[PDB]
């Protein structure tokens, strides 16, 4: 059934023309199915038939539905869709579990063919021209063409104003368009309820949309993304893994895709071994011979996998906690809650250490990829739980360099806490040996030199086959650092050591640097200055 | 009215930026801001056959707890056409200034009905359960450079008796604001400044205390090892903006591996050396002219302890400007809050000096600045601004500047 509202107006891309394909030939099986099929929608006033005023053409194909019985069709606008104008988002986000509120009741109405219900703009219908050849007849769609790029973006508008009034009119109730279905939720008794969606789906067909009776629409348990939603909690489906017993590259892949995707609802899980697979691997299909690490590893993530978890919606009148915790270097597992082990989302992050950084830098960054979702969600940023003390905090951010800040948060003392590795005296050390170090080498050669020598006498130098600039400088830094006691003063003309005094980073890309970082870690006191190069000093 | 038709440059299409995220409480006042608005016909919904977006915010002014639509024109503006319009080289000597809102005004002049699609923007919606609300303007929109430029006629009539009876005070229109300054004393200024609002609606700064400061040299008794270390090598690069400045001297005395807190007594070479130096610290580079026809850029560095360092140059070392910057109170646990803060104050002071808005390099990270700058930002305009990782050299230099 067409509907008598307004159409949206729709032109090609600037300097383009319509489609002009060539039709494929059929079989006289597949000409007559497409025949009868044509007719129906002919009748129904769906499509039109048009004459050689038309230079416009896409191929019409004929598939059977599933197994061979009866005839259908599908049209073939992949060019169609080229030439046609971009329409703005067409769902600018998914709704995530975590930031639905209960409800009593909740009815999915199908709305299946709307799409061939909303009129197409009358001029554009030229363009979707297509053809029923013989073994040896023209038509055109008068409404929304399905596989046309406009069509799902009409149709959401489409539903946005006939639902506005039955919204005003039952500020009650909610509705939430995804593709063709229609979810309608609310916390009146399940009679009302029952009614309501009647009347909503009275109001629909008042514009020609049919939708299915009570007899044949969906209910709870809803399967959303992942999730398995339920009226009062969500769930997580327990994720299966197939036990085998030979092993190809692209099912390892695969399979820690899948573990990838688990982590976050499931800390705990595991991949180091089953990744160490994949190393130099040489086809797609080979198969490899899984390591008993790899055994122990994915058997321990299928026990973890075994207990399914569910959560509960958000209570706007509640306030949001987030809490944190540092598993490793560089991971962090979060969960945000409002009544405590009451999950609503759950999380965590794999920091790639970078150039370099420090675990309270990293906080930082975790703080601020939540604080984002949540805003996205929740439209409001958490209250946080951070293991790290207030002193901490204070010590590092008031004297780093760059800008950076924590909402609202509270210290909580679950260890192990994150804290500043070390710290580099502001003023030279008394009573403490002077190195004065420095490093060169032959750009092009790689070859080089590094040393130091002490206001104590002390000195030494080494030579490097294959190494850089910026290494040797660093490696007279190692050096100064291996041979002094718990205290030092260390001079140096590195433009890079220069990063290390500013930024004290306590991780690096840099093997060398991170030998340097734990010498530094095991220091008493250590003052590093810098001074210019290529003078008197 | 008729309607002045307003294209984009050549070969240019309208901006399709996308809406960041927004808090409940925020969404909320735009939505109510909105409806208001379309009600009087400042604006229309549109449908999705229109595909261009602009980010849209509500912020709050200091002695305003009134929710205020904001919107983030920057792209749009640098693909509107330009279009005589001047800048005043006295209200930078006024000794007191006043920023006025003048951008109610706007809202009474039609747009062009080619134009209008390329104002579209979007209501976003808590967790998507809603479609986003699509709006477009009608009317000149605010925040726009269109607008000012456009109005201007009906601006320049408004202001001229206020003008002609008062040659003696400079008004400077810079998009939303206008800033009128006088050397009247603060009675005569705020009362003829009432005055004046009293005119508009019938239809505090001071400039040049902004002195450019010197850089102080430390003083002891006895240098160490280490004092002198320091203070070399913020000469030795200081010296690529006074090229007068010598070293060599000082160096001679650092010859040797001595222990940094070894006492050393300057030789009276190097006591000369050190003096002479100073003195070409007195006072800023000769040389450095504004050229108009090229942008204006501001850097800033965490000084910590609240403090921060900005220059305005053209040029790198050619400053045209430096300054300081004290956190305001309130800001006691916030770096985002103090940032903004001093980014409105300098792009502030680069208005009624230059009448430009100067391109930041800012000392934070983009993630940290896009989520957080505009809970604090309080201001019509919105400069452009890049993330850059301070050099510790240049912050240490600035580190040194005289104050009172
Ligand atoms: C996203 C989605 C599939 C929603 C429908 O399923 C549920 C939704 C809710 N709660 C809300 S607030 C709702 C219901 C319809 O539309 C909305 C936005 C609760 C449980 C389920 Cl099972």
């Amino acid at each position: 059934p067409i509907s008598p509202i307004e159409t949206v107006p729709v032109k090609l891309k600037p300097g383009m023309d319509g489609p002009k394909v060539k039709q494929w030939p059929l079989t006289e099986e597949k000409i007559k199915a497409l025949v009868e099929i044509c007719t129906e929608m002919e009748k129904e006033g769906k499509i039109s038939k048009i004459g050689p005023e038309n230079p416009y053409n896409t191929p019409v194909f004929a598939i059977k539905k599933k197994d061979s019985t009866k005839w259908r069709k599908l049209v073939d606008f992949r060019e169609l869709n080229k030439r046609t104008q971009d329409f703005w988002e067409v769902q600018l986000g998914i709704p995530h579990p975590a930031g639905l509120k209960k409800k009593k009741s909740v009815t999915v109405l199908d709305v299946g063919d709307a799409y061939f219900s909303v009129p197409l703009d009358e001029d554009f219908r030229k363009y979707t021209a297509f053809t029923i050849p013989s073994i040896n007849i023209r038509y055109q769609y008068n409404v929304l063409p399905q596989g046309w790029k406009g069509s799902p973006a009409i149709f959401q508008s489409s539903m946005t104003k006939i639902l506005e009034p039955f919204r005003k009119q039952n500020p009650d109730i909610v509705i939430y368009q995804y593709m063709d279905d229609l979810y309608v939720g609310s916390d009146l008794e399940i009679g009302q309820h029952r009614t309501k969606i009647e009347e909503l789906r009275q109001h629909l067909l008042r514009w020609g949309l049919t939708t299915p009776d009570k007899k044949h629409q969906k209910e709870p348990p809803f399967l959303w993304m992942g999730y398995e939603l339920h009226p009062d909690k969500w769930t997580v489906q327990p994720i299966v893994l197939p036990e085998k017993d030979s092993w190809t590259v692209n099912d390892i892949q695969k399979l820690v895709g899948k573990l990838n995707w688990a982590s976050q609802i499931y800390p705990g899980i595991k991949v180091r071994q089953l990744c160490k697979l994949l190393r130099g691997t040489k086809a797609l299909t080979e198969v490899i011979p899984l390591t008993e690490e790899a055994e122990l590893e994915l058997a321990e993530n299928r026990e973890i996998l075994k207990e399914p978890v569910h959560g509960v919606y958000y209570d706007p009148s509640k306030d949001l906690i987030a809490e944190i915790q540092k598993q490793g270097q560089g991971q962090w597992t979060y969960q945000i809650y409002q009544e405590p082990f009451k999950n609503l989302k759950t999380g965590k992050y794999a920091r790639m250490r970078g150039a370099h950084t420090n675990d309270v830098k990293q906080l930082t960054e975790a703080v601020q990829k939540i604080t984002t979702e949540s805003i996205v969600i929740w439209g409001k940023t958490p209250k946080f739980k951070l293991p790290i003390q207030k002193e901490t905090w204070e010590t590092w951010w008031t004297e780093y360099w760059q800008a950076t800040w924590i909402p609202e948060w509270e210290f909580v003392n679950t260890p192990p806490l994150v804290k500043l590795w070390y710290q580099l005296e502001k003023e030279p050390i008394v009573g403490a040996e002077t190195f004065y170090v420095d490093g060169a080498a032959n750009r092009e050669t790689k070859l080089g030199k590094a040393g130091y020598v002490t206001n104590r006498g002390r000195q030494k130098v080494v030579t490097l086959t294959d190494t850089t600039n910026q290494k040797t400088e660093l490696q007279a830094i190692y050096l100064a650092l291996q041979d002094s006691g718990l205290e030092v003063n260390i001079v140096t003309d590195s433009q890079y050591a220069l990063g290390i005094i500013q930024a004290q980073p306590d991780q690096s890309e840099s093997e060398l640097v991170n030998q340097i970082i734990e010498q530094l870690i095991k220091k008493e006191k250590v003052y590093l200055a810098w001074v210019p190069a290529h003078k008197g000093i | 009215i008729e309607t002045v038709p307003v294209k984009l440059k050549p070969g240019m299409d309208g901006p399709k930026v996308k809406q960041w995220p927004l808090t409940e409480e925020k969404i909320k006042a735009l939505v109510e801001i909105c409806t208001e608005m379309e009600k009087e016909g400042k604006i229309s919904k549109i449908g999705p056959e229109n595909p261009y977006n602009t980010p849209v915010f509500a912020i709050k002014k200091k002695d305003s707890t009134k929710w205020r639509k904001l919107v983030d024109f920057r792209e749009l503006n640098k693909r509107t056409q330009d279009f005589g319009i001047p800048h005043p080289a006295g209200l930078k000597k006024k000794k007191s200034v006043t920023v006025l809102d003048v951008g109610d005004a706007y809202f009474s002049v039609p747009l062009d009905e080619d134009f209008r699609k390329y104002t579209a923007f979007t209501i976003p919606s808590i967790n998507n359960e809603t479609p986003g609300i699509r709006y477009q303007y009608n009317v000149l929109p605010q925040g726009w450079k269109g607008s000012p430029a456009i109005f201007q006629s009906s601006m320049t009539k408004i202001l001229e008796p206020f003008r002609k009876q008062n040659p003696d005070i400079v008004i400077y229109q810079y998009m939303d604001d206008l800033y009128v300054g006088s050397d009247l004393e603060i009675g005569q200024h705020r009362t003829k400044i009432e005055e004046l609002r009293q005119h508009l609606l019938r239809w505090e700064l001071h400039p040049d205390k902004w002195t450019v400061q010197p850089i102080v040299l430390p003083e002891k008794d006895s240098w160490t090892v280490n004092d002198i270390q320091k203070l070399v090598g913020k000469l030795n690069w200081a010296s690529q903006i006074y090229p007068g400045i010598k070293v060599r001297q000082l160096c001679k005395l650092l010859r040797g591996t001595k222990a940094l807190t070894e006492v050393i007594p300057l030789t009276e070479e190097a006591e000369l050396e050190l003096a002479e130096n100073r003195e070409i610290l007195k006072e800023p580079v000769h040389g450095v002219y504004y050229d108009p026809s090229k942008d204006l850029i501001a850097e800033i560095q965490k000084q910590g302890q609240g403090q921060w360092t900005y220059q305005i140059y053209q040029e790198p070392f050619k400053n045209l400007k430096t300054g300081k910057y004290a956190r305001m109170r309130g800001a006691h646990t916030n770096d985002v809050k103090q940032l903004t803060e001093a980014v409105q104050k300098i792009t502030t002071e680069s208005i009624v000096i230059w009448g430009k808005t100067p391109k930041f390099k800012l000392p934070i990270q983009k993630e940290t600045w896009e989520t957080w700058w505009t809970e604090y930002w309080q201001a019509t305009w919105i400069p452009e601004w890049e993330f850059v990782n301070t050099p510790p050299l240049v912050k240490l230099w600035y580190q040194l500047e005289k104050e009172p």
